[PDB]
């Protein structure tokens, strides 16, 4: 891929005490046009694991056909394994690695969260191959935006409770709303626990112009 | 160039004009932008001449063999797969703007888009082209859930209309379609 | 082009060709190349057509006023400094010149040789032209400082002739002018079809 | 930019060249070799890249002489010079050209001396002198001048000694020493190496 | 240009049951000559040749190709090759190098091999053939050929005429043009002989 | 972006007499590939003895036209005396050469009689050198005239051919012969061809149709 | 370059001329740029010449190798299916413009094929580099189911006014009529453009140019 | 960035978004786009925030020195015509999409269009910016001639919604103004 | 000018008997955006001459602002004098040619008409400073189009009444709306004669669309 | 290209330079002067462009001599070198800038001999010896080796000999010929020409 045509936006997650909450909008922006203003971001992988991008919407849908067809085939087997999300995250590295060696990249970034064993994952995936670890991500603009808010709680308070974490995603959100060109006022909210994968449906933000009457 | 794909409860309605253009002279004054793939499925296709007249007859090639080795209609969005098939492969060569429309015996009508870039979505309505820009907030502020045929019918001939009256690569002459169970009616407006 | 001019004891030699080209095509065959300045003073055109012959002319209008003012013709090395000057103001800006400045004078005979680039040098013996480096090899093999004038005719005239044979850019008649003390005088001039002639026997 | 020269008589060929291996300001090697004996009676020539000349003639050096063990007579010189020219425009059109200059000297039996001359694009002619490099433009008027095809090898070596001291006289680049080859009915004989005394 | 490297002129002429055909003998690089031998006319059989311009490499090159496929053409048939079936050979080869092309433009000309009757084609670079009636030109100095043959050509003309055509229409052209010249030879050619002459030129 | 020049085509002919001299031009105007008109002659009667031909970029030949009348008018008030043949050569060099550094994209060729009574051509270059010929053919189809008058009127490369002046009448089927056989081949020449004759009691026009595709 | 074709009543009528020019120099006099293909289909070109003549000689091949194997006429779609399904293979670098026609069972067909694969069925069409001049006689002058002789005059009117635009041809009119029994194919149908007569004295000698040197070689 | 200018038959009624942006940052979330000149004129500015702000300064100095001289409230077409008259003159280095309305006493409501080339014309209403594309066969299928003041504050409000929800340059908040004789009337909506 | 922002499209005319006729249409193209689609783009000059322009619509205000100042200039002198038709289409072509000096042009194409003195006048003006006299007269895609129909009838009949040119003017017209992709269907048509110069409003055209039914 | 060499001694200041004059295959003139008598104590000399190296050099040359006739004595050494320097650096910054290479020799009453070294940047320097051009490389290592604070004016000329014949060994260019000056308490005194047989 050498030119993104139908790009998202930034894709926000966090840990919490015994989970990992991930949030991104419904937004499919061509350019500036906001073409297609209904669509999912957030794939739920199999029980533990989940994954969000952004970049590319087209290359999204193949990765989106590629490891929903290898979560199938473990599953057949019935052998009491399956993949850990560390693992996805490592197999993920490799696929977009060996990409750009060819010179044809993945236009992608993506967020990959997942609980097993009672430990919470959150990890990155860049495009060019570059990969890490953290208790608080965001890609996008939100590593310019979001990220400064996340990690000053964080460093305040090292662990999160559910409530705790879920609020302070919406500040954020509400936060990309106002400052990005290419924001959308709906957005949906996925979580881990050790019951499985949840996904909130669209929500909404709440905004505030009071200061549009100032001169 | 501006192609227009309504559903309704029925099946769906289709629409384009014609205006082939090549820089600022139009080679064809009227053309068939639309297309049949199977007996209930067509296709309207945007972005260049020569590559989407080559993918579509791959894809009722591959279609038409499916549906004899199943002895059954096929899927309006088995068809809609196959388009991103190639389109997804064969990105960075070609410039299409397809939107898959029919009545399918399972699902009724459904309406499907596959852009430039290679992604398939399901919509209500979907609009393409050139001048689509143009009727861009006209058909959101138009659109109402749960019409008719007949205001379709109604609805995207002044929607067609406005691009074609505008945008200098569109106009022509209107050529509509609708399918449903029944069987396919296409006629030609002026208007 | 081809041009040639060497100073020996009786005076100054010039000859030149006569063919001028437009990339592939040859525009005409009766080309002066040597300009005649004064009855003193003769100029060469080598590289550029209505370069060499413009600031030449500006030249002869500019030695005139410097004879009519000073009541005395003006020196060689001073008719070589003034053309310097002119062209060094347009420097860079895609003028071609290559021209020699030939003439009597107080000091004896007198040889320079100008560029566009501002190479105003003195010397013996000069070719200047596409088919220059043709002629060096026969001119100093036969030049001497003692040679007679009929002996120095033939060189001349020899030398254009295996210049015009290799190089595909010359081609005309041979022209050929003397200075003598008093003044320049016309030799002859000469077609390469009649040389071809004489030369092979 | 080094040099190369072609007289060719009625019975005899005279060739010769220069003696330098510079490297882009110094002079690395003044007593360099540009002479491969192909045959008993088959000199060659070879001007042009720092890698392109060792490779390409060896690989006609030994591909001939497969030839004379195989059938157990030699090439004729039109033949050998042929071959060459077939050679390069064959592997003109690929990734890997190579851009050198040749020029041959045979003496055939039947045909008696020969003289050829090749281009970087593979052009063959029967010339009876020829000269290569940017020393070949001044060079070779004079040897326009005063050549006869019925001259002696004594005349012949008389005349490249004009035809060199012009070199040393206009010529911008050093060039001091020069190889001498004779061919003829005997075979490759080696004249004496050609100095300069400048001042 | 490429074409401009080494120049190069050839013209065909068609008379009344003959056919000439002329070349120049100049070869040399850009500026710089260095022989006045330089074949550009090859014959391929009896009463019929071949005339190639253009770049020196490829009118050797493919003068040894098109003498290849003749050869064994010649053999698997008894008969000689008619002058209709070497232009579609020869557009042929030409076409076969249609993105990596030889940069020559040949002139054909010839007669019947059965009865009188003559021919002249003449073919681009990548193999478009074309057959004329009065003449056919190639090389560098085209236009200066185009002037001389459509004033001086008349329609049923001797071998003599025929010659006196082609010898001023090739020593005037050529001397308007600064890469072509040293020497011109010509082929005339007929049912009973062949004629083969080298005229008086300017050798500047 | 912007391009100041264009290419306009034409061709124009001129032939030195022993007493008169012939000017002649064709009548298109063309651009790219379209034809903007089929009657524009070359032709421009500057003197009673003096015929210009003007070809390449049109916009400049307009120009170029309106310079040279005026600077004969002020010729005329200043020295009471119409210019010569000569002395019109000798001024176009310096204007010529006046746009160095942006020139003119005209070829030029003066006609006329001189102070004896003979005829005198003088070519141009777009820089603004010159020289006097018998005879010389500028414009598109320069590189298809010129050969041809070698052969006719120069008698270059004919042997035992003795050399007969061109008289009047002769020089007149040697113009028409040239244009007929140049306007088969040349795509920047036809549909007329305005031919001006000076001689000692005027100047003369005739136009003879060419082919108009 | 100038081609064109038209739709009647019965049949179909093609139309091209007689030029083949190199850079702005006239090359050809007459050039046949109207192409056989089968006995009922034959086809125009235009753009690089050497990429139409073996283009259209290949597809004429293969018809002849499918209708002689098949036993029957062939269909002027197989002729298009072959074409549109070569030049997109190229991608464009075969610079070929068709106009393709003929009568089969199911009755006349004119089509119009672009270098890239692109192809239009059409009752008229105009190719070429003075296709727009032929153009404003169609549009202005087309009605349709003409007859005959009114679509032969419309189609020698149409050529003709590229003609007199420039690069258009030395004039030769050429005419195919394909109906669906009679096949008709017209070189020399019209000719507007005469060159003059010569009127010049080209005296010429038998000995006035010096030759070096003869030679004879006899025949048999 | 958006901006609406529709006259009806008291006087002029204008619109505009806020959303100042910056490649693809917002560096003002709320800006007055549109521009006092005189106490009844007022103009909406698009193209580059340096260059318009600095040639609507340049002609209420010139235009509110013309008239203390006259004595007279000035034309609206006299201050279109000095917007086009500096950019015309500086064009190859100024990119502003001037729009002029407002009341006069002599000739009611007037809209002037001054887009990047510096041409002018009157039209009956008169849209502009990167935004304007979308609601561009909205405006002219929901227009009608014979308005009242009421409608044409609820027709520029609906217009200006439709491309403040799709195009990502443009959105933020609506200001609107109504010019007529007695005064002018401005406000900050939202919906 | 360097880059033409607003342009307009081809321009029409022909002599007749006794005047010229002169048509173009009332777009206002912004590349592709048919934007402007009411505006005048023929001036009226004082009584006998008559422009009409091409190109860059800005710079045709300009000149309809020069040219207007002078021929307001010459009737305050009350000499009885006025510019023939001639003399604009003079004045106008140095001011073309001087403009191209500085390399800073005036994007225009014009078509001058003119009756004076019992005769027609036609001239034309390109940008570069191109200009000469026609029987009948194109610019734009018209030249390509609509010309060769002007030509074929002025070759087969020499002169024309008014009345046969001006329907030769909307056929051909008419067939310029069929194919270019800028053209409109609302044209205007100015003609003088010995009476004046008149302008007619907003006159359209009548197209044919069988075609559609054939396949 | 062409080459400058200073060697300074205790009370004198050795220099030589080449007298090519060449034009890109062809060498036009071989008895060219690079020197300029800008006093009698001070000599000039420069090393650039075509034109540049004639019209800076003579626009110092006649300038300096106004200052001897206008006050009555000469410059030093020192200032007459600062001087030329201003010039460049001023005509720098400009549409016309000169590409010259200088270096300059002197001797002062005051401050004995001295050599001053110039970039075309407008460098200056104070060196014990220099050179310039693509010979300047190969040989002031030489002179680096064997130079002497406290040497005499014969072993100079021999350490110049020394200099210059390993340029006749190891440089591609021809350089027959080489002018040397030297400066003293009396004044500019010409030295012998140097020239090289070769072979």
């Amino acid at each position: 891929t050498q030119n993104p045509m139908v790009t998202g936006t930034s894709v926000l997650g966090v840990k919490f005490e015994g989970g990992v909450v991930i949030a991104a909008d419904m937004l499919g922006s061509y350019g500036s046009l906001a073409r297609f203003r209904n669509i999912s971001r957030i794939m739920r992988v199999n029980n533990s694991t989940m994954l969000g991008a952004s970049g590319d919407y087209a290359d999204f849908q193949y990765l989106k056909q590629v490891l929903g067809q290898m979560v199938i085939d473990e599953e057949l087997l019935g052998d009491g394994h399956s993949y850990s999300p560390r693992a996805i995250h490592s197999w993920l590295t490799r696929a977009m690695y060996s990409r750009r060696s060819k010179m044809n990249p993945l236009w992608n970034t993506m967020v990959i969260g997942g609980y097993a064993d009672g430990e919470s994952f959150l990890g990155y995936v860049d495009m060019l191959g570059v990969a890490y670890e953290a208790p608080s991500l965001a890609t996008g603009y939100g590593a310019y935006l979001a990220q400064p808010l996340l990690r000053e709680v964080l460093e305040k308070q090292p662990v999160l409770s559910q409530t705790e974490a879920r609020d302070l995603v919406e500040r954020c959100m509400r936060v990309l709303y106002y400052r990005d060109a290419r924001s959308y006022n709906r957005f949906q909210i996925a979580t881990v626990t050790e019951k499985g994968v949840e996904i909130e449906g669209p929500l909404s933000t709440e905004t505030n112009w009071d200061i549009a009457h100032m001169i | 160039t501006t192609i227009m794909a309504v559903q309704f409860d029925g099946g769906v309605v289709l629409g384009a004009d014609s205006r082939t253009t090549t820089g600022s002279y139009i080679a064809n004054r009227v053309t068939d932008k639309l297309t049949p793939i199977h007996d209930r499925i067509f296709c309207c296709r945007s972005g260049s001449a020569a590559d989407t007249q080559a993918v579509a007859d791959a894809v009722t090639y591959q279609l038409g063999f499916h549906s004899i080795e199943l002895n059954e209609p096929p899927l309006v969005h088995t068809a809609a797969s196959l388009f991103k098939e190639m389109c997804y492969r064969y990105r960075e060569d070609l410039m299409a703007g397809i939107i898959i429309a029919g009545w399918d015996p399972q699902e009724g009508g459904q309406v499907y888009s596959v852009p430039m870039g290679g992604m398939m979505v399901r919509q209500s309505f979907a609009i393409g082209g050139s001048g689509s820009s143009y009727i861009y907030g006209y058909v959101d502020a138009t659109y109402r859930e749960g019409m008719t045929k007949e205001e379709c019918l109604q609805f995207t001939a002044n929607a067609l209309a406005l691009a074609m009256e505008r945008d200098g690569s569109s106009g022509g002459v209107i050529r509509l379609a609708a399918i449903a169970e029944s069987g396919v009616e296409r006629q030609v407006l002026l208007g | 082009t081809t041009t040639l001019a060497f100073k020996f004891r009786h005076g100054v030699i010039v000859a030149a060709d006569s063919r001028a080209t437009a990339g592939a095509y040859i525009a005409s065959q009766t080309v002066k190349k040597v300009i005649e300045i004064n009855p003193y003073l003769l100029g060469t055109m080598a590289g550029g057509a209505a370069d060499c012959s413009f600031w030449e002319r500006l030249l002869a209008r500019q030695c005139r006023i410097y004879e009519l003012r000073n009541k005395e013709r003006i020196s060689v090395a001073a008719a070589s400094k003034l053309l310097a000057n002119m062209v060094y103001q347009y420097k860079g800006m895609g003028l071609s010149m290559g021209t020699m400045i030939c003439g009597w004078d107080k000091r004896g005979p007198g040889l320079y040789y100008v560029d566009s680039e501002g190479n105003r040098i003195s010397g013996a013996t000069f070719s200047v032209g596409s088919g220059s480096v043709y002629a060096y090899g026969v001119m100093d093999r036969g030049y001497s400082y003692d040679l007679e004038v009929e002996q120095a005719y033939d060189l001349a005239r020899r030398a254009i002739y295996q210049a015009t044979y290799r190089d595909a850019y010359s081609g005309g008649a041979v022209n050929l002018y003397h200075v003598r003390e008093d003044g320049w005088i016309r030799v002859s001039s000469d077609n390469v079809a009649d040389l071809h002639e004489k030369y092979s026997g | 930019m080094e040099y190369l020269i072609g007289i060719q008589g009625p019975d005899y060929v005279l060739v010769a060249s220069d003696r330098v291996a510079a490297s882009n300001i110094v002079q690395m090697k003044d007593d360099h070799d540009k002479m491969f004996k192909m045959s008993e009676k088959i000199l060659l020539l070879c001007v042009g890249e720092a890698g392109d000349t060792v490779q390409f003639a060896e690989y006609i050096q030994k591909n001939v002489q497969l030839y004379k063990m195989r059938n157990g007579y030699e090439l004729s010189p039109t033949a050998a010079a042929n071959f060459t020219r077939r050679n390069l425009a064959d592997c003109l059109r690929s990734r890997t050209p190579y851009h050198v200059n040749l020029l041959l000297a045979g003496y055939d039996e039947h045909e008696g001396p020969a003289l050829y001359y090749m281009d970087y694009l593979a052009a063959l002619a029967k010339a009876p002198f020829a000269a290569h490099g940017y020393g070949a433009f001044l060079t070779l008027s004079i040897l326009d001048r005063y050549y006869t095809p019925t001259i002696s090898r004594e005349r012949a070596v008389e005349l490249l000694r004009k035809c060199l001291e012009e070199l040393q006289k206009r010529f911008i680049l050093n060039l001091p020493t020069f190889s001498v080859r004779i061919i003829d009915k005997n075979g490759i004989h080696d004249l004496d190496n050609i100095s300069f005394p400048k001042q | 240009s490429i074409m401009s490297y080494n120049g190069g002129a050839v013209m065909a002429m068609k008379g009344k049951n003959c056919v000439a055909i002329a070349a120049d003998r100049r070869f040399g690089i850009q500026a710089q000559m260095v022989t006045t031998d330089f074949q550009k006319i090859f014959p391929m059989g009896d009463r019929l040749y071949i005339g190639l311009a253009g770049l020196a490499t490829d009118v050797q090159t493919v003068a040894q190709r098109l003498k290849f496929r003749l050869n064994l053409y010649e053999l698997k048939e008894g008969r000689q090759i008619k002058p209709y079936t070497l232009m579609s050979m020869v557009a042929n080869l030409l076409y076969e190098k249609r993105f990596g092309p030889y940069y020559t433009e040949p002139v054909i000309a010839g007669l019947d091999p059965k009865t009188f009757k003559p021919f002249i084609c003449s073919l681009d670079l990548i193999g478009c053939p074309m057959v004329t009636d009065d003449f056919v030109v190639s090389g560098t100095c085209a236009e200066q050929m185009y002037g001389m043959c459509e004033s001086l050509w008349e329609p049923n003309m001797d071998p003599d005429h025929l010659f006196e055509t082609i010898s001023q229409a090739m020593l005037n052209a050529v001397d308007r043009d600064a890469v072509s010249g040293m020497g011109v030879i010509v082929h005339i050619i007929e049912k009973d002989k062949i004629t083969t002459r080298t005229l008086k030129a300017r050798m500047d | 972006r912007f391009s100041p020049y264009v290419f306009n085509g034409g061709t124009i002919l001129a032939i030195a007499g022993e007493d008169f001299a012939i000017v002649a031009s064709d009548t298109r105007l063309s651009e790219g590939f379209s034809i903007h008109t089929r009657d524009s002659p070359k032709c421009y009667k500057l003197t009673d003895k003096t015929v210009i031909g003007c070809s390449g970029f049109h916009g400049d030949c307009l120009t170029l036209t309106k310079i040279i009348e005026a600077r004969l008018k002020m010729y005329k008030h200043s020295n009471n005396k119409a210019m010569t043949t000569g002395a019109i050569a000798a001024m176009l060099s310096t204007i010529l050469y006046s746009r160095r550094f942006f020139p003119y994209y005209v070829y030029n060729i003066i006609g006329g009689l001189d102070e004896e009574g003979k005829g005198a051509v003088y070519s141009f270059d777009p820089v603004g050198s010159y020289q006097r010929d018998s005879f010389k053919a500028g414009g598109s189809a320069s590189a298809m005239l010129q050969p041809l008058l070698d052969n006719q009127v120069g008698f270059k490369n004919m042997q035992n051919v003795e050399h007969v002046p061109l008289s009047l009448d002769r020089a007149m089927r040697l113009v028409k012969d040239v244009f007929i056989s140049a306007a088969e081949r040349d795509v920047y020449t036809g549909d007329a061809l305005r031919i001006c004759i000076v001689t000692k009691e005027g100047i003369r026009e005739e136009t003879v149709s060419l082919r108009k595709d | 370059t100038t081609i064109a074709g038209v739709v009647y009543k019965d049949g179909i009528v093609l139309g091209a001329d007689t030029r083949a020019t190199e850079g702005m120099v006239v090359a050809d006099k007459n050039c046949s740029k109207i192409h056989f293909i089968s006995p009922n289909i034959y086809c125009c070109g235009a753009g690089t010449a050497a990429d139409t003549d073996m283009t259209t000689q290949l597809i004429s091949s293969n018809l002849e190798l499918h209708s002689l194997s098949t036993g029957r006429l062939p269909r002027v779609v197989t002729a298009n299916r072959m074409l549109k399904q070569m030049l997109f293979r190229y991608q464009g670098y075969i610079g070929a413009a068709l106009v393709l026609g003929g009568v089969d069972v199911t009755g006349p067909h004119l089509y119009s094929i672009y270098p890239h694969g692109s192809t239009d069925k059409l009752p008229y069409v105009t190719m070429g580099s003075g296709s727009l001049a032929a153009m404003a006689v169609f549009e202005d002058k087309f009605r349709p189911d003409m007859e005959e002789e009114e679509a032969k005059n419309l189609v020698s009117e149409a050529i003709a006014a590229g003609i007199f635009n420039d690069l258009g041809s030395g004039s030769n009119i050429d005419l195919c009529v394909i109906s669906k029994n009679k096949l008709d194919f017209l070189r020399p149908y019209t000719v507007p453009n005469k060159k003059g007569t010569r009127l010049g004295r080209y005296r010429c000698e038998k000995g006035t140019t010096a030759v070096l040197t003869e030679k004879i070689t006899p025949l048999e």
